[PDB]
């Protein structure tokens, strides 16, 4: 079928994945394709679930890693990151900042 | 053409026998000479203030007289004398304000006679006196405050009567006593409110009785007389509830109506023993708590009873039920099911808002008429795997807002509706493959939506030449 | 708007007549047109109601003229009249049709 | 080699930084791991990749190391000296091993560690100080694992941790102070857990903590120790077994903005429950049958979505919408109301469901100055009269459900142009209605079928396929009409 793959469709690609491996959802003109991987890429984070893995795209404004959904593990350059959230200036400053980006 | 009058359109009847047509000509008084021989006599919409102080007789083969619409007050004692054979008299949408108190007497070929629409109160007694052909009365949209009992006592030949939109709010017992060839009575629409427990004692041939639109308190138990009873219809009033024995003495009832009355409570014997019955519907009776007994009542083609609190079925509750097509027992509180299987015929089953945890193997199994399914928002943990694989008609699942997992898809191929919302714990994908003639769908994530593919010139070119598998494509719905 | 009329639609003919006349509504066409009468044309029968006076199709098998509907006013010539519905033969008892067809 | 290195054989090799490189390991099968592997590496990558032990010969010196993925791996121990020439490593990925436990030593004083992966193994036992000397350490999965109680030990040096996943475990019990230490903590995932009891004071540990998440697990009853997380922003214990949500539940956690609590068994909700929640924007709660009265929502107005179903209110207080501005959607269906509150305070207000009520009446001001409503649905109520202007300032209207509703007549004025009609149910509703006074009808509900014939029965590329699909729903619709 595919790597890491138990259930495959020509159209659809993947449709379920090995026992604890992360399915990946993009949409490859008006069609869903799914692939299977040991963990998500970036823009997506892991979630484990009983029945599914799935890698779940992260909407977090400025954000290019996260660890869920409202926290964000790596901020954009240029964008300071605090609490798993970004912004420009760090509200609290004093444990910000050193040479790096990272309040 | 003389005979007819002028102005007026005639026809034959029978050979040489004539029907007049002298209706919307704005008479002040009816036709002068006219001609014998007149089976058919049509005044109405015609000013008419006085039938005559030269009224026509000797029209001896008059079968019809229409005179609605004349705004007559009143009707001379000897207005119909000379006609013979008079079988349907019309005295509609004029202003009588009592029922002539002489004028229709004796008119022994009198078959149907229509007072409606009139403003009579008064009834006088032995009015209808020598009505011996009469079958058919229309009193409706009348001023009536009480039933004439003393007037009916001589109509004992009656077939049909109405005594609707009038302001009668009691009957008393034995009202219509002497009306024992009566059929059909209506009633609808009155003031209603108290009845005795006697007062439909007298006719024993009636069929249908009709009080809807009435203002009672409490179920009609006079109702127990009339064993040949067979259409019943008391909605729109303000009945609390049916009590038990209630249709005991009138089986062979074929239509019951009690809709729009703000029934709570059911008796459980209370819809026993009527095998001609095909429909019952029982919405909003809070109070029941107990499935009904329909024991010699197989013949139920559609039951529904909701919004109430019956915690179990019977174990045997289909050995009741055959010929049955349609089960709503939506919004109750099952939590353990019965078989089913003895309950073939049936073609849907609602049971939705209910406390149900678990479908068995046998709660569905062999129902090969089954179409629609509906199990919405109940707390249905687990499916057993084959609960599912002997139903080759079913089309229409829903089990949306449960607490499932997962699926057993074994059988259930092809179905035309698939509802899934509402299970939170359902996230793995599911094939457009084991699944075609899906055509709409509900689906707890987008993702699964996404799944069944729901997610210049030359490109309208593209448009029309791959038509019809975009709108092949535009085939199915999915909502997230 | 019409004769005996006091609503009236251009389109869908009278919508609603004088306080104690018939609305007949017909739906031959495949269109809806409304004609205001102070009764029934055969094949119907009246029906009075507080809001609408409504004329109504009586479909009822071999009856020319109805009370209601369920009960029969005239048979059809050849079919016998027995409480207010029509046979060939008469159910029970009398039953007996006179030179009349009406079993009694 | 020792500084010259090429790429590893069957591996491919990519340059990140200047002078640093980027080495692709990952599904080739390996027994053991790349041999004669080089410094510069920045990145190292073996993945799904049958190593049965890492290594008799040990690749420190790649001091520039910033991630190593050993994921997908048959490893079911590490040995001490494992990662020690590791300076640089900042991500750890140990997932989907045969982990029984962690490192007993391993992962010690691995100075800039800032995300380590250990879930999808089966490790049940997490022995303390194996995560000392862990300065950096920000973000730490053990979900997937074989866990049976917190490692309140072990966690008593990750003060410096923000996120945190004990989820799909095994966890049955959380003793007070389980999570002392971790004062940083931000986010903690313990869903999918058998936790069944919890301490008083099982979470005054963490100040920081902004989500709680203890859905999919055996709660009996609302977690009391809630009220000690102040920051705490979403909160979840849904698909629980929890009967009730008591009186001043949520006092101690303001600035809550989202709060999940469905597919629990809910009857009953104190008055006073959702008090004080001024950056809630949701609340719904269905079949909550022991509920009597209107909750109190007092110092929380930003509540756009209001759904209620299921109870027993039997009236709504006069100034009801003086608590509720900035509410869109009202959903009280399946209640015992009979008269109806102003609602013209409650603007703003998009949608409104009140069906299955035993309302008798619709009053003048019930509905007057909605200039946003589109939806209104009274279907399977008692209304015998309706006041004429009722619906008179209803412009934004375009959904109208009167279902079963014993009605004879009807309100025209204003209401013109509407979507949706329904007026099934009501027997005495008999008269014609025009298609004049009525446009842009489109899905039309009627008692009966003679009134139903009276409406006529019987630049960019490629986003053209959108517009398409946008202009095939509407079009090909002609009026419909049930009876
Ligand atoms: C995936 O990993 C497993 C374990 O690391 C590999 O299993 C190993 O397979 C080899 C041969 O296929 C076995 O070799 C044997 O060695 C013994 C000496 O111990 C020798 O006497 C035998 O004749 C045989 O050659 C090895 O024992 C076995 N390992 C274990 C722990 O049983 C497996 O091959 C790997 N799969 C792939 C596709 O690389
Ligand atoms: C219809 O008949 C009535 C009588 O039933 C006529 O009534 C007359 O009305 C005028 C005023 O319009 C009075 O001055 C007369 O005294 C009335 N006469 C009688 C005998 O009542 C009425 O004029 C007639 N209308 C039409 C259009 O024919
Ligand atoms: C009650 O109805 C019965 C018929 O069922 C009447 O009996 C007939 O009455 C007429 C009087 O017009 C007699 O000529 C008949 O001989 C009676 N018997 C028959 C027709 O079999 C009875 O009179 C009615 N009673 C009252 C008080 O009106
Ligand atoms: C409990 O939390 C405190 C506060 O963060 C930790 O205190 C640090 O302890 C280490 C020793 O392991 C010292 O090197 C630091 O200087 C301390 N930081 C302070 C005092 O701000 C402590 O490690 C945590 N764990 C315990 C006490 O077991
Ligand atoms: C690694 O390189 C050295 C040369 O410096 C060589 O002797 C050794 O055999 C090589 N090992 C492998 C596994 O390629």
């Amino acid at each position: 079928c595919a790597k890491g793959c138990e259930l495959c469709s020509e159209v659809n690609g993947c449709l379920k994945c090995s026992p604890k491996l992360f399915i990946l959802l993009e949409r490859n003109d008006i069609r869903q394709v799914g692939v299977c991987l040991p963990s998500c890429p970036p823009g997506y984070f892991d979630a484990r679930n009983p029945d599914m893995n799935k890698c779940i795209k992260c909407k977090i404004e400025h954000c290019e890693a996260c660890f869920s959904h409202n926290f964000c593990t790596k901020c954009k350059e240029g964008l300071y990151l605090h609490k798993g959230r970004c912004y420009p200036a760090c509200p609290e400053g004093s444990s910000a900042a050193n040479g790096t980006m990272e309040c | 053409l003389r005979g007819c009058p002028t102005h007026c359109h005639c026809e034959p009847d029978g050979r040489m026998l004539l029907r007049v047509d002298c209706s919307d000509l704005g008479l002040s008084e009816l036709p002068s000479n006219l001609s014998v021989f007149t089976s058919y006599l049509d005044l109405s919409m015609n000013n008419i203030s006085q039938l005559l102080p030269n009224p026509l007789p000797s029209l001896r083969f008059l079968e019809e007289l229409r005179l609605a619409g004349n705004a007559l007050t009143y009707i001379p004692k000897g207005a119909f004398t000379g006609l013979y054979s008079l079988k349907v008299l019309m005295l509609q949408n004029n202003q009588l304000r009592h029922v002539p108190t002489e004028a229709l007497q004796n008119l022994r070929s009198l078959q149907s006679l229509r007072l409606d629409a009139n403003h009579i109160s008064y009834v006088p007694p032995s009015c209808f006196s020598g009505l011996h052909s009469l079958r058919h009365l229309w009193l409706d949209d009348n001023a009536l405050t009480e039933i004439p009992v003393q007037a009916f006592r001589s109509l004992s030949a009656l077939q049909a009567m109405t005594l609707a939109l009038n302001k009668i709010h009691h009957i008393p017992d034995y009202a219509f006593g002497n009306l024992s060839s009566l059929v059909v009575l209506h009633l609808h629409n009155n003031r209603i409110h108290s009845l005795g427990k006697k007062c439909f004692d007298g006719l024993h041939s009636l069929e249908t009785l009709d009080l809807n639109y009435n203002n009672l308190d409490e179920f009609p138990t006079a109702i127990r007389t009339l064993s040949n009873l067979k259409e019943l219809g008391f909605h729109s009033n303000n009945i609390r509830s049916i009590p038990e024995k209630a249709f005991v003495g009138n089986p062979s009832l074929i239509t019951i109506h009690f809709y729009d009355n703000p029934i709570q409570f059911v008796g459980r014997s209370a819809f026993q023993h009527l095998p001609e019955l095909r429909t019952l519907t029982l919405n909003g009776a809070s109070q029941i708590t107990e499935f009904p007994d329909l024991t010699g009542t197989a013949n139920l083609e559609s039951l529904t009873l909701t919004g109430a609190q019956i915690s179990s079925l019977p174990q045997t509750v289909c050995n009741q039920l055959p010929n049955l097509q349609v089960l709503d027992l939506s919004y109750n509180l099952l939590e353990d099911l019965p078989s089913f299987s003895v309950c073939q015929k049936l073609q849907k089953i609602d049971l939705r808002h209910n406390e149900i945890y678990e479908i068995k193997v046998d709660t569905f199994q062999q129902l090969l008429s089954l179409r629609s399914l509906n199990l919405a928002w109940n707390k249905i943990a687990i499916i057993h795997p084959n609960a599912f694989s002997t139903l080759p008609s079913l089309i229409k699942l829903d089990l949306s807002s449960n607490l499932l997992s997962s699926f057993p898809i074994t059988g259930l191929h092809g179905l035309t509706h698939l509802k899934l919302t509402g299970n939170h714990a359902l996230q793995s994908l599911i094939s457009s493959e084991n699944f075609p003639e899906l055509k709409v769908i509900e689906m707890p994530y987008a993702y699964q939506c996404c799944a069944f593919g729901v997610c210049e010139r030359d490109l309208e070119d593209f448009l029309l030449d791959f038509e019809e598998d975009l709108k092949a494509l535009h085939s199915v719905q999915c909502s997230p």
